[PDB]
């Protein structure tokens, strides 16, 4: 491996410098410096709740768009010889797209909720406006990356179900149940994302 | 320990320590050096001292933590640029 | 109360229950998914009754799904600290190891399904060892309930 | 984690070896050609299967149905990228080595160039790499051209003075299948995953093979216990014990007693159908399990097995049907 | 008073130009003379 | 009202990012469908004109990410507060991330489908039916990054 | 009593008690269970006498339980600096040497069941190393348990 | 009014990153296409004017990165604001990196194009109108440039 | 007395004197625990004779048990940041040579196993590599031992 | 009206990126094409000395960063502001990483355009014309270096 | 006397003095340990003659071994910070300077062990090599000597 | 980057020289342009070292 050898040659070293960097704040007196406080308050509110809107219909859609071309090279492959598979096998398409459409239902949701604000100050911005800084990231990545992982789940069983139907016809709707404890994913992914914008405010 | 910092100027431009309550304030001041100490003075000196510079500041610890956020989504592009082969033959 | 950044951590224990219960029912659904269509072509008789490894793994993304619910209701706009630390391991406690059932998951229920293609005999041994990688995601969701509910 | 990839570059093709496999005979194709009574009967149910209409223009039967194997070979060959096209180049070197020993002979024996075309196999052919067409020098300045071929490396246990009638024509055939099968168990244990396990335990049988078959047709023959020591493929299951006790066998029931130690290889020695009828059906065992797993490169491999066995068996039914001796029709190889 | 600004432009650059180094260095040490 | 003087940098940067991001994917879908053109046309000559339709699915996939890198660009001031050049960011990432996402759809699908489209004309309509659900995914980049920029 | 953030090192030692052993366990049993169904074509009597190694990997699993329900109960409000890292090195210790024992069971466990098909030998030899493949996570419990006491 | 010290980094930047990142596509689109045209010359040396057209489109990427180049340039004085400094760095990394993209993409159908163009001549009405869709790519780069490096 | 953060070097040194030698018995039990399988399938009178390279991986187990016990024993609330450094240095010692002994076992274990597979005459010579393989976790226990003393 | 003491660093960066870039792209443009010449002059030793110019083109690359070099070293002085300094970094980013791109791509049509002149001698006026687009980046990358470097 | 912190260098110079010597001493005797059991097949006449790259490679653990107790002798509570970057600098030139020669009597040691079986006239020549790839070790040595007692 | 250019036309041009010494005229002749890439690397760390 050539390319591998570059994010494995700077991940070992990158936690090498984070390592003796963490050995050396502790053993003069400098914890004091650290201050993951500062970093979690002086920053904005913003950059966290903006980015949430951004991941989460952008790694739903990075999930439906790898669950299209794994199973839609599998439908054009086996489609050669058996040519019915293109009106039965394009469900398998619609699971690996409703996933996206789990996304966009949820990115106008998190959107519908920020609110501008006059305060600059850690004190003037009171918890209830940086809890509803952290809480749009937090439900944007799991509607985000969830979704990511259940558009590659529905995918490959879509693959392999274009394949083993090329051989059989009645074998597919037996298959087809597999991909809806794929897709039942992303449709945990919803759940958690709106809980946790429930009950969030900004202002 | 003790503080020390550069510049503990009046005059709010992007960063300075000092605020006024009122924005269009009369008074203005600056403190081309700095060193203070309360609490624990010892043997008429000062202590080891807590610098304002720092390694980071909290502009530069948002914009680089968005330029890695989106070098990390080029680096997953260009890795899959960068791996399609063409084929050898043709017919 | 609690200072302001403290909600963060409850926040990223609450997601991390989610997607990392996510990610071993992606493997645990794909890996073996991918066997059952594998098996389906020369023995099409166990087609509906070997979908027990999609289904068992469908259980570790609803363990996920528990503790976010239990978490992200237990939220407040500016929780004590102590209370959202122990939110966070909760998320990373049922997540970690339900990625981890996921692993045992698919990798098991794909041998198992080609040996039944091979010899039916297997079947009531191979649903023993599911049961084996089911406590994996059981452990994880006792342990984010008696952490999250202090 | 290596499926998720794979189907960026070989997903079209996966799916298209897939498709080539339902054209396989099954077993109800197979009882329907063992009830024809003549060549022409022959041609009309192989027209309701997938080979359809390849007879319209007992030997050419021969021709004919290796000719569709080959061309489908060379069509999958012509769409697979990079990490593929050298897998399917190592396919074709099990043919191009039974190919340049058959173009030594005619180089030793100052048979020019004519005879290449009609008297070759098509899979490993040689219709590039133009130099070997023009040499017809003795099998020394020919050695320094066969080196502008992929068998090159394979030539590194051939010493070019070593291939002048000190060594014999049968005997340079298998150590440089032996090169050949140490190469292509290395090259699939670089690939890992889904290919390495699928693909591996087809290559130790056929390294397996070469350790019984050379060992028992080495008895009359005057070739001595380190001649066939060097001769086994050091790849299978029997590598560091049972490559040992073959050299020193000189018995067929020596053979037998150090393949009872595995029970994969006893039960296939009550032969007592003959052995290589046995080891023919154990192998396409192993190429239908190959089938099984569907995200790895062994799928290609495991069709061509199986394709040249679908033109072994049809030809045994015509050779019992025209010669009319269908009392053994029944002696094929049942694939599907 | 520009420490953080040091630390700007400095760190990221000498990396940088590290990679651009090795990854281009890597790149010449094997070729394919064949 | 006047915000620092480094806010102006992110919107800036949700400018860039969904042109960089969706280049890149559109890129990826003229280059690996553009290669199974090659190795389609030798056999099959005819259906060429008939094969640009995955190569012009990716072409709307780059006008997805110019249109709203347009509306960015006109919405930049000197003086924006943090929410408005957050909003662009996230805006821009939305749009960004599914661009290279939907370049990498059209691009696999379409270079299996002119593959397969010549050895069997039945699949063309097949064909361009997965390419439909690949090339909306491009569409759902804008309707949340035209409500951001927007709000 | 300690500082805020003195609760977050004994949370990390109750979850990397868990998904660390969690994480063993769940190799233990994908990379054995592969073995028994290649075992058990061939030689379907031993199927139930090959499930020895995929249990032996589910105690490494309850091997992490005992230390992470142990953690959760000892968990409170103001836990002092000292009292949090003896459970961080609890936790660590009894993961990754679980950890350990996971990996030392799948690589033995399928080489044991892929040598038993071909010999009945070694069945009394298998399961010697497999013993010694496993006291290495009741190693890392005796050490957890007596860093968490005091 | 005056910026700081160090606020003329980025538009310095900005018209670096327009000219490396568009070279090394443009410098791909030559390299990888130019194996083509060799493979290619053994075989149907007559169409060897006809095949550079894949090498002088990939140039123009270079000189898309180079009229942004100097236009930053132009725009360059002492004490710059950030916000003046940052509308240059992106307008050239959206010229530079979606130049790399529509680099590659030109350097890949230009090789599997004018080999498949000797076997079959008829592929070369075709081919040309992939690289069109390619280099139009590079050309979305460059009105966002322009738009957000004048303003 | 000495500062609040000191007792988690000391704990440190605790674990790593666990893990780093957990990962060592686990690899070289499972290393020259393969080679068991492929000597067992000819030569099944060595099978007992064949467990001195496990048992001796073993001892690399123990020695890590044993300066965990002496660095867990000597932790207190208050202690010294010369007494934790000293055990620091002490569990990295007996850890990470272990880690090292535990590799040089299995190696020597899997071709001296297979060696005296087809030759018996290698198990008088193969415990002779194993025995300067060994004492390599001996010489970072002597080492962990004079470390933990002051 | 001075800088401050730090300044100096980026303009001396400049000045050895310049060097450094231009001659591994020198390198590569040498040595790959270097090999083309040895495998060509096996079979055809008449065309040896028209065969360098691949490896004359890429020296060119070499004396592209050569002089930039010259013309940051000479500009620079203690207290040189830093408006000034970062141009010359921005000067030799431009020119090296960009001489880089142009030494990558002539290696590369330099060693398979000489290949195929073996077996094709038509070739070797079609192979300049491509190796001159090839070039040319450098020339880009050269001027663009010159115009943040005057100022 | 000097600083709290000031141990922690001496203790490293301790600990990677023996951990590194004895990293390169089992890959120094696991690389020769293969080709032992190689050449064992065909020529069992040379085990007790050709375990030599086995005692050489045993001599780079002392090698850490002495360095350790004379770093660990001079440890003090609080010493300055001067003597305790000369025990640091000194253990991380004998440690890896003897992970140097561990590699350099691993490699001929394999390769030398496989030529001695086929041409016994190797065997003069053989140890001839070993003895400059050991004085590396011992050049470690003298300037590990020189820096701790300073 | 001067010892890689002489490093890689030195391998490949001593093979080609024995297969054929019409070679070795045109091999120093690149060596040459692989060498003065080095004393490129001479004028400017002159230039700036006696600053
Ligand atoms: C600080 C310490 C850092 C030290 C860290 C690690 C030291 C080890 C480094 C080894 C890296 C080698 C990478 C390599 O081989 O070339 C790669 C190109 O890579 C690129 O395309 C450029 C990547 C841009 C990175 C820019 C970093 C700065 C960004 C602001 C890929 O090579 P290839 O051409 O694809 O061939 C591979 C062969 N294969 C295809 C068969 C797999
Ligand atoms: C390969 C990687 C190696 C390259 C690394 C290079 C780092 C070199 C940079 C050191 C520059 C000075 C840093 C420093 O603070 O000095 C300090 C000395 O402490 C040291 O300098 C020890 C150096 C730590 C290196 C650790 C590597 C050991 C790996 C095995 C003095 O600290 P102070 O001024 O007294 O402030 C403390 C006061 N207080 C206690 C009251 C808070
Ligand atoms: C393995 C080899 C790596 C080896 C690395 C060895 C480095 C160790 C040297 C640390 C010694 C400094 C020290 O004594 O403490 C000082 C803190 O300074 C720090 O300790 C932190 C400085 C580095 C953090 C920067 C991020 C690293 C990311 C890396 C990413 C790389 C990814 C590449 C891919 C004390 O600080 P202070 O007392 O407050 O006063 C000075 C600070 N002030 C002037 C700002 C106020
Ligand atoms: C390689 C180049 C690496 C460059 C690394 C340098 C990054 C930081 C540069 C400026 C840092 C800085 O001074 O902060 C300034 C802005 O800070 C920013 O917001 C700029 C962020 C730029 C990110 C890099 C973009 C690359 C895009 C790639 C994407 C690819 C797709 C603001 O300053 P301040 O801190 O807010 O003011 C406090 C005053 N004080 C500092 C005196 C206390
Ligand atoms: C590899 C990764 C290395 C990068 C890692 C870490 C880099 C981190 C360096 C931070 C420097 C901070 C010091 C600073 O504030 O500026 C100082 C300058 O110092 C410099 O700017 C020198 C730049 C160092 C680069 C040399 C690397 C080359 C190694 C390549 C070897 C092969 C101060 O400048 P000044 O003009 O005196 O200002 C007055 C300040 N005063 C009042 C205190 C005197």
């Amino acid at each position: 491996t050539g390319l591998v050898l570059l994010y494995s040659g700077v991940f070992v070293a990158f936690w090498a410098c984070l390592l003796v960097v963490g050995i050396c704040y502790t053993i003069f007196d400098l914890g004091f410096r650290f201050d993951v406080a500062w970093f979690l308050t002086e920053t904005s509110p913003f950059m966290w709740s903006n980015l949430g809107i951004g991941l989460a219909i952008s790694l739903s859609v990075v999930g439906a768009a790898w669950g299209i071309y794994i199973t839609g090279s599998s439908i054009i492959g086996g489609g050669v010889k058996a040519p019915r598979i293109k009106t039965k096998n394009l469900v398998s398409i619609i699971f690996c797209e409703a996933v996206a459409i789990y996304g966009i239902i949820m990115a106008i949701v998190i959107s519908n909720m920020a609110e501008p604000f006059s305060a600059t100050d850690p004190k003037a911005i009171g918890h209830r406006n940086y809890h509803a800084g952290y809480s749009m990231f937090g439900a944007g990545l799991t509607v985000g990356l969830s979704n990511l992982f259940c558009g590659v789940c529905v995918g490959i069983v879509g693959s392999g179900a274009a394949l083993a139907d090329a051989q059989n016809p009645s074998l597919f709707v037996k298959i087809l149940i597999v991909e809806i404890f794929g897709s039942a994913i992303g449709l945990f992914g919803v759940i958690v994302a709106i809980l946790q914008t429930s009950r969030v405010k900004m202002g | 320990y003790s503080f020390h910092c550069e510049h503990v100027s009046s005059e709010n431009e992007d960063g300075n320590l000092l605020v006024p309550d009122t924005q269009p304030s009369l008074w203005q001041m600056t403190f081309r050096d700095f060193q203070i100490q309360a609490f624990n003075v010892t043997d008429k000196k000062f202590s080891y001292a807590s610098d304002c510079a720092g390694f980071f500041s909290p502009g530069i610890w948002m914009g680089l933590l968005t330029s890695l956020f989106m070098l990390f989504i080029f680096t997953y592009g260009l890795h899959m640029i960068l791996s399609l082969k063409t084929m050898d033959r043709f017919d | 109360n609690g200072p302001e950044y403290a909600s963060f951590f409850a926040v990223m224990g609450a997601s991390a229950a989610m997607v990392f219960s996510a990610l071993g029912a992606a493997y645990g659904t794909a890996k073996s998914g991918t066997g059952i269509a594998a098996m389906s072509v020369m023995r099409p008789e166990m087609i509906m009754k070997s979908i027990i490894p999609v289904v068992m793994a469908g259980i570790i993304a609803i363990y996920g799904l528990v503790v976010a619910v239990l978490i992200a209701n237990s939220l407040n706009d500016g929780i004590s600290l102590y209370r959202s630390f122990l939110q966070l391991g909760a998320g990373l406690s049922v997540g970690l190891s339900g990625l981890a059932a996921g692993f045992a998951i698919g990798i098991v229920g794909d041998a198992g399904v080609r040996g039944t293609a091979q010899q039916p005999r297997l079947f009531v041994g191979m649903i023993l060892i599911l049961i084996f990688a089911e406590v994996l995601g059981l452990y994880g969701l006792i342990v984010a309930l008696i952490l999250s509910t202090k | 984690f290596p499926e998720l990839y794979f189907n960026v570059d070989n997903g079209y093709l996966e799916g298209l070896v897939r498709g080539l496999k339902a054209g396989v005979l099954s077993q109800a194709d197979y009882l329907n050609l063992v009830q024809c009574e003549t060549l022409e009967d022959l041609k009309l149910h192989l027209q309701s299967t997938d080979y359809g209409n390849f007879l319209a223009n007992v030997s050419v039967i021969d021709d004919r149905l290796k000719e569709k194997m080959v061309v489908e070979f060379r069509h999958m060959r012509n769409h697979a990228y990079e990490p593929l096209a050298s897998f399917l180049d190592f396919i074709t070197y099990s043919y191009m080595i039974d190919n340049v020993i058959l173009l030594i002979t005619g180089t030793l024996h100052q048979r020019s160039i004519a005879e290449l075309v009609p008297k070759c196999h098509p899979l490993g052919s040689f219709e590039q790499m133009e130099a070997v067409n023009i040499a017809q020098t003795p099998a020394e300045l020919y050695n320094a051209i066969l080196v502008d071929t992929p068998l090159a490396a394979f030539f590194q246990d051939c010493i070019s003075e070593q291939d002048l009638d000190e060594m014999n024509i049968e005997i340079i055939r298998n150590t440089l299948y032996k090169a050949y099968l140490e190469s292509f168990y290395k090259f699939c244990t670089l690939l890992g995953g889904t290919t390495a396990d699928a693909m591996c335990p087809i290559l130790e049988f056929e390294a397996d093979r070469r350790a019984f078959i050379i060992t028992i047709n080495s008895f009359g023959t005057e070739l001595s216990k380190e001649d066939r020591a060097k001769l086994f493929p050091h790849c299978g299951r029997l590598y560091p014990e049972g490559l040992a006790q073959l050299a020193r066998a000189d018995d067929y029931e020596q053979v037998k007693n150090v393949a009872d130690y595995y029970p994969e290889y006893k039960l296939l020695f009550e032969g007592a159908k003959t052995l290589e009828d046995r080891f023919f059906e154990h192998e396409v065992k192993l190429n239908k399990l190959a089938f099984l797993n569907q995200f790895h490169f062994g799928v290609f491999y495991a069709f061509v097995k199986l394709k040249e066995q679908e033109c072994r068996n049809i030809v045994w039914i015509a050779e019992c049907i025209a010669q009319r001796h269908r009392a053994k029709i029944d002696n094929y190889i049942p694939i599907f | 008073f520009e420490y953080p600004v040091v630390f700007n432009l400095v760190l990221w650059i000498m990396i940088g130009l590290a990679l651009t180094l090795i990854v281009t260095c890597y790149n010449i040490w094997n070729m394919d003379p064949g």
